[PDB]
């Protein structure tokens, strides 16, 4: 549940 | 460089070897001297970072490349579907609920409406009937979590409040009457919480007062009959397996525990995949470092039989029972996934689907689900949720959702896997990503990434910032699968831990030597990065071969290998690292321990022109996992040994700390680290 693949 | 005090009277005797700890006072995060240290370092960092004029151009490109919708892998409970959603730049993903795979979604919990979306959802669990959703909310910055429960039908909360939870999931009994969970006392416990009651009434199932450092995971079989308590020591890939037959309780859980102790030791890892009655199928590393599936009847627990044997080559990473009577086995073959479909009963191969460079994960199907969903990401594939209907079209993987990165042509770039020799001969897989048709003329800036421990497999997943590096800095990216990871099974992990930790650093160094030699780049134009245990990685390599690197970025890494075990949860890292309360082990550690190995390279013969690369030490001021003292002490040491202890030091490259998981917070860190990198490698924007 990472918010964005930054 | 700000002045930093040295306590010259702190010395420890480790088996006759004296070790000074000048910066011992930085181990207290609440002293004002320590806060001042932080403020002074922050003043220096910021001063330097303004000079890095590409930080603002990185920030917008990352932001533009991240701004795309992302549906997560859907899972089913009863006849409802649940998944995570982010429209592109939301701080945290949003849990949504749907009646049908392509019907109207409904927000179920939106963490962005709480503390600015500072933290997102870490624990989340929907009941079998789909009427309840138990999730974990953080209180402040701290590790601790409160469990609350929402009704899905109308999004109203139950009064139920469960405190003192960290990493426990909520595991629902099929009667929908409550769930198992694993809290700590106001010594982790296994407990059962009936819906509608106070936490004080929760049933105790297991505690071990004699082994406080043991911790727990639990599970409930797909038929609902068996509750499985797993017990783990440290970060070993090894666990116990206790089983409780819930159908044999005379008064349900209200009675109360008498576990069948199937595995009562830490020799091997055991994960339950399926069961037919008392006949269980486990995944295990028992006599099989690359893992395998075995079968055992709990009514005759001594007799274990292989069901799918260990592969001579490939790691069996995970396994899932699907479609009543099949297994999907996710293999990692040369750090590339391979999906096999098999018969659950016979273990016979049916279908074998190799996967492109990248990663598949998040397979959440359960035994009664006939449609399987999984997520595929890659360096140049932002994220695809594929679906496989095993009933009606078992062979074709159809695309269910597909993320698109705006204004990015992946056909400009490519990704190859090549294998490189390490000091002791061993071959090391690496992934090299870069623009098509480039000349291997040694000119390109290069970013290498690795981790190197705890059986973690490093997969070439999607990073937007990395595209920006590739496109707008003409960069070459390398992900390095060094030893200590679990990519080639348990022997791969054991060849880079404890007494053999050094091999890990040697593997990374070799990957850099490969990229210098093949014409991808050159010494001093290479940037290394890694977090946590991969911060340790970075720190160790630049101590041993600072000549190879132009830039280095260690994120909340472990730097004092002598004392790491004394702080928060560092004691669970002694399986990988050793512990400096034991001479043999002390001797591994002292050789590579970052803060104790900072030496001036220009004082070595034939090496006068070498300096440490530009170093950014990224860390929080108050981290509960890897205590920041590590990063501070290292920063303190480097700055001393290489800069403030000399009048006019050859160390011109800067040594800073960046001091601070929400999306924009994350883009800021990454844009900073990348701009710093651009300035350090003397690399222009394109
Ligand atoms: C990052 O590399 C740090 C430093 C070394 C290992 N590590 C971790 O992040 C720890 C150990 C491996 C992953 N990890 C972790 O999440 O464990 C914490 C924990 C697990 C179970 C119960 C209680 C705490
Ligand atoms: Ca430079």
């Amino acid at each position: 549940n990472a918010s964005a693949p930054v | 460089y700000p002045p930093v005090r040295r306590d010259e009277t702190v010395v420890d005797d480790y088996f006759g070897v004296k070790v000074a700890d000048p910066y011992r006072w930085l181990e207290d995060p609440n002293s004002e001297e320590t806060k001042e240290f932080v403020d002074n370092q922050e003043k220096l960092a910021n001063s330097v970072l303004e000079e890095c004029e590409l930080i603002d151009k990185f920030k917008q490109k990352i932001i533009d490349f991240v701004n795309f919708p992302r549906c997560g892998v859907p899972f089913r409970r009863a006849n409802k579907y649940f998944h995570f959603y982010n429209s592109g730049l939301q701080a945290q993903n949003v849990f949504q609920m749907q009646d049908d795979l392509d019907g109207k979604p409904e927000v179920l919990y939106d963490p962005n409406l709480r503390e600015g979306g500072r933290s997102g959802l870490s624990l989340y669990s929907v009941s079998e009937d789909a009427k309840y959703f138990a999730f974990g909310i953080h209180s402040g910055l701290t590790e601790w979590v409160t469990i609350k429960i929402l009704k899905t039908e109308d999004r109203s909360y139950l009064p139920d409040t469960l405190e003192w939870v960290k990493f426990s999931p909520a595991i629902w009994t099929h009667d929908n009457k409550g769930f198992f969970y694993c809290p700590y006392p106001p010594n982790q416990e296994a407990r059962y919480h009936f819906l509608g009651t106070d936490q004080s009434e929760d049933i105790l199932l297991w505690r071990d007062l004699e082994n406080p450092a043991h911790h727990l995971k639990c599970q409930i079989t797909d038929d609902g009959k068996y509750f499985l308590l797993y017990i783990l020591d440290g970060c070993d890939d090894a666990n116990k397996v206790y089983c409780l037959d819930l159908t044999k309780l005379p008064n349900g859980l209200e009675s109360f525990a008498p576990f069948m102790k199937l595995i009562d030791s830490f020799d091997a890892s055991y994960t339950a995949i399926a069961n037919d009655g008392s006949v269980f199928t486990f995944q295990t590393n028992k006599d099989a470092p690359r893992k395998k599936l075995v079968r055992v009847d709990l009514n005759n627990p001594s007799v274990w039989t292989d069901l799918v044997p260990e592969s001579k080559k490939d790691l069996l990473e995970s396994a899932h029972a699907v479609n009543e009577n099949q297994l999907i086995l996710r293999y990692l073959s040369d750090v590339k996934h391979v999906l096999e479909i098999r018969d659950l009963e016979s273990g016979a191969l049916q279908h074998r689907l190799p996967i492109d460079i990248g990663s598949v994960d998040g397979i959440t199907a359960r035994r009664r689900d006939s449609v399987v969903f999984f997520k595929f990401t890659s360096i140049l594939t932002p994220g695809i949720v594929y679906q496989c209907d095993l009933k009606n079209d078992p062979t074709q993987l159809k695309i269910f959702r597909e993320s698109v990165v705006p204004d990015f042509d992946r056909s400009e770039f490519e990704v190859k896997q090549v294998f490189v020799p390490s000091k002791d001969g061993t071959k090391i897989p690496i992934f090299i990503a870069a623009r098509k048709g480039i000349s291997l003329d040694g000119s390109h800036p290069c970013e290498m990434h690795g981790y190197g421990g705890f059986g973690i497999n490093m997969m070439p997943t999607f990073s937007a910032s990395r595209i920006v590096f590739l496109k707008h800095l003409g960069g070459v990216f390398c992900l390095a699968n060094i030893r200590g990871g679990g990519e080639y099974g348990e022997e791969w992990h054991k060849a880079g831990f404890r007494d053999k930790k050094q091999n890990v650093f040697d593997d990374f160094i070799s990957a850099a030597e490969y990229l210098i030699s093949s014409g991808y780049t050159k010494a001093r134009r290479v940037a290394i990065e890694g977090g946590s245990n991969g911060g340790l990685l970075v720190a160790a390599c630049i101590n041993q071969r600072p000549d190879l690197f132009g830039c280095a970025e260690a994120n909340c890494g472990v730097m004092d290998m002598l004392r790491f075990h004394k702080f928060t949860l560092g004691y669970l890292w002694t399986g990988d690292y050793g512990c400096s309360d034991k001479e043999e082990e002390f001797k591994w550690l002292i050789k590579y321990s970052p803060i104790h190995n900072v030496r001036r390279p220009w004082e070595q013969p034939g090496n006068e022109e070498t300096q440490y690369p530009a170093t950014m030490i990224l860390t929080a001021d108050h981290d509960d996992r890897v205590v920041p003292l590590h990063s501070f002490k290292l920063l303190a040491t480097m700055q001393h040994v290489l800069c403030t202890s000399l009048e006019d030091s050859p160390q011109k490259n800067p040594i800073i700390a960046r001091i601070q998981r929400a999306t924009m917070t994350q883009i800021a860190e990454v844009a900073d680290r990348y701009g710093f990198m651009a300035k350090a490698l003397e690399a222009p924007w394109i």
